[PDB]
């Protein structure tokens, strides 16, 4: 789980040099601070809302927010790379503007 | 490296494979009214070659 | 609240597979053989106290 | 000679050859066909009597 | 509409609720099987990568979180070697915790 | 060969459940299941949006 | 109040081509 | 109480249903290891959680 | 520990195209401390194994 | 309806929108097969049929 | 419901209304085969036993009739020997009509 | 006792060991179109020990 | 005649036995991922006697 | 009204998800 | 490119965590937000200046 500051539109990411071996891929959504306990602790004073809790329900909602992702191992290797995806270095998941 | 994903049910052998063949042969002969498929492991693996 | 019925006429239709001759005289002559006596059971096979 | 069928104007030999042509139903006997054989197209999904 | 319809801009947007977007770590994003290509691929695996990622997203007007999921295997093996005796060893990997 | 003792009728009604759906009406064999509004039989009273 | 199944093994077509129905002796 | 006060409008109270949550979720403590669960041997007390 | 150590993996450098340095694969561990000795001596004879091949 | 009912007509239908109505070249109107047996005795003929 | 709520008793209830009740005589309660392992149980079998039976029911204000199944096998064998000749034999069991 | 059972198909046999194997072969080859399996018997019969 | 009906997949082979045998492993082996089976006709006949 | 081929198989991962 | 609101005299910056390996140096300089467009919108309707 990493924070998104309100009015934020990039949100970045590095996990330093590990093992990758049997690794399956990512899976990703966008949950509200005010709707997501604290699990690290046995109770949580500041969780103040009682509606679904999309981190532990189901019940996902803002996918529709994301713009685009980039991946990049070594800080390089833009992955996958290959010149596979339409133009890319990256996954342009929505456009606002189509030329 | 394979030692441990085959150890951990990762890669390697099926649960019709690395069970004694008693056990499943026991498996097969009370599954309708005893169900021990859910309690082992079966790796798939893709192909990374080709 | 006489509510009625008359039936006018009662008919029995039934209807054939069209099975060539030899076929079906072949078939006949394997279901009149004791190995061959079709069986039926009632779903609901129970005494009804 | 009450050739009707199935409480409409449809005749004894068009039920039938419709639920033969569609279905292989009508010998032995008729009855409601599967919902994978009953296609948004096909007859018994259709017919309405009235 | 009609015969006095005003000029106008045409929006398009989507929505998909209950899902959580995924992508896969396989050579052509099909899964081909849980342990997929590139995670045997020997490359990413005992010669050691770094990862970083980077998200843009709608601002939000509200503090949020990127909830992100690395897919591993999460396996367990369970020994009952005496009677009322259960030895129990676990490997999640890649991300393995404990020694 | 029937007997006092036997429910034809009923054992038709159950099996017709087990060969295929009986939310499908077939008028020929005046197939149509008995129901009831499952609103009905149960009140869900949740008021109205007034 | 159940049925215990009757019939054979279900169909099998006696493919000299892709699937004829018939070869009987 | 008033002439005026006599023009007051009520509006219903809006809907707010409570009860547990879908499977029970959150009723039990997993994944929080300052609260983890137990199953081990009687004698032999290595949890297999 | 000291006889059946965890192998040390080398990170890369795809600029240079040379090794980074290297820190033992603390990424793919067996957590073998709720195991008793019958199982313990399987799990370090399949950590002894890997390292077997490492060095092959 | 009730006591006063009027002397009644009555009058029988039906509708089979989506469908296309089918009379299959088959010896007993089955789908034994893409080729019929029909589409198989009728292969040879001297004045080949009107 | 809201502040001035009345102190309240809580009543359960069911129903379950197309259902005829059933309790298999098989050992267990499950249906491994369609002759029960206890209907083979050759101590109650050939030294023959009589059941008694009691129900407890909701008194219902009006005269109403317990409907009770024994199941038992209910089987037809029909022979057709020459044109024309029907011989059916019929073996119901236990509960057999004859002697 | 037995003999009975198995005549009478509560016990014993399947319909594709007592059918003679011409009728079963018959059965196979016409099952498509023209369906004998609803006519005969199949017992079942659960395991009376361990 | 058949020599046009075989060439053109209206009656004779099947496409698991007209397709050089490589190509059927291929087809078996890459199915989950890669499907050949949309491709190639497989004939059905009616039964033409009994 | 018509159908092709499709119906034939191969899925085990071990054995073969892949073989020449 | 990074804001400096009016009569502010402080402008702290940082990045998270980045390899720097060939990086050059920094250059930099101070503009008005009024003398610059914004790009990457196709057309900048607050780039009132010319």
């Amino acid at each position: 789980l990493y924070p998104i500051p309100a009015k934020a539109t990039n949100v970045p990411i590095s996990i330093p040099s590990r093992n990758w071996a049997a690794f399956r891929g990512w899976s990703f959504t966008r949950l509200k601070t005010k709707e997501t306990p604290s699990l690290g602790s046995g109770f949580d004073p500041y969780f103040v809302y009682s509606g679904s809790i999309p981190y532990l329900d189901g019940t996902f909602y803002l996918n529709h927010t994301f713009k685009k992702v980039s991946i990049m191992f070594d800080s390089s290797v833009s992955w996958p790379g290959n010149d596979r995806l339409l133009t890319p270095n990256e996954f342009e998941i929505k456009r606002s503007v189509d030329g | 490296m394979m030692p441990q994903w085959a150890y951990m049910h990762i890669a390697g052998q099926d649960a019709s494979e690395y069970l004694s063949p008693g056990l499943v042969q026991f498996a097969r002969a009370t599954d309708t009214y005893f169900s021990l498929g859910n309690k082992f492991r079966n790796p798939t693996v893709a192909p990374t070659h080709d | 609240d006489g509510a009625s019925v008359r039936f006018d006429s009662v008919n029995l239709y039934a209807t054939f597979f069209p099975m060539a001759h030899n076929t079906a005289s072949t078939l006949e002559a394997m279901l009149r053989n004791d190995t061959n006596d079709q069986s039926f059971n009632d779903y609901l096979s129970a005494a009804n106290m | 000679e009450g050739y009707n069928v199935a409480q409409c104007n449809m005749t004894k030999d068009w039920f039938l050859v419709q639920m033969l042509s569609h279905y292989n139903i009508g010998y032995q006997g008729f009855h409601v066909p599967e919902g994978y054989k009953d296609r948004m197209y096909s007859f018994f999904r259709n017919f309405q009597p009235m | 509409i009609g015969q006095t319809a005003v000029p106008s801009v045409t929006q398009k947007k989507f929505l998909c609720d209950r899902v959580m977007w995924r992508i896969p770590f396989s050579s052509n994003f099909m899964s081909m099987g849980a342990l997929t290509d590139l995670g045997q691929n020997m490359l990413y695996a005992n010669s050691a990568h770094a990862l970083d990622m980077t998200f843009e997203v709608d601002p939000m007007d509200e503090p949020t979180l990127l909830y992100l999921l690395f897919e591993v295997f999460d396996v367990v093996r369970v020994h009952q070697p005496h009677r009322g005796v259960i030895e129990a060893v676990y490997l999640r990997t890649p991300f393995s915790a404990g020694n | 060969v029937d007997l006092q003792d036997r429910n034809t009728e009923l054992s038709y009604q159950l099996l017709l459940d087990s060969l295929g759906d009986r939310t499908r009406y077939f008028s020929m064999w005046n197939s149509a299941v008995d129901s009831y509004d499952p609103d009905v039989r149960i009140i869900e009273n949740h008021g109205v949006e007034d | 109040m159940e049925d215990i199944n009757f019939a054979s093994l279900a169909p099998r077509h006696g493919t000299r081509p892709f699937m004829g129905t018939w070869n009987e002796i | 109480s008033s002439e005026t006060n006599l023009t007051q409008q009520s509006m219903p109270n809006r809907p707010n249903y409570i009860g547990f949550r879908d499977n029970f979720v959150g009723l039990m403590y997993y994944n929080s290891t300052g609260n983890m669960g137990v199953l081990a041997g009687q004698a032999s007390q290595l949890n297999a959680v | 520990s000291k006889e059946i150590p965890t192998p040390y993996m080398w990170s890369y450098q795809p600029q240079m195209g040379l090794a980074a340095g290297a820190s033992q694969d603390y990424s793919t561990r067996m957590n073998w401390l709720s195991a008793g000795p019958s199982m313990i001596s399987r799990v370090n004879g399949v950590r002894n194994h890997r390292n077997q091949i490492l060095l092959e």
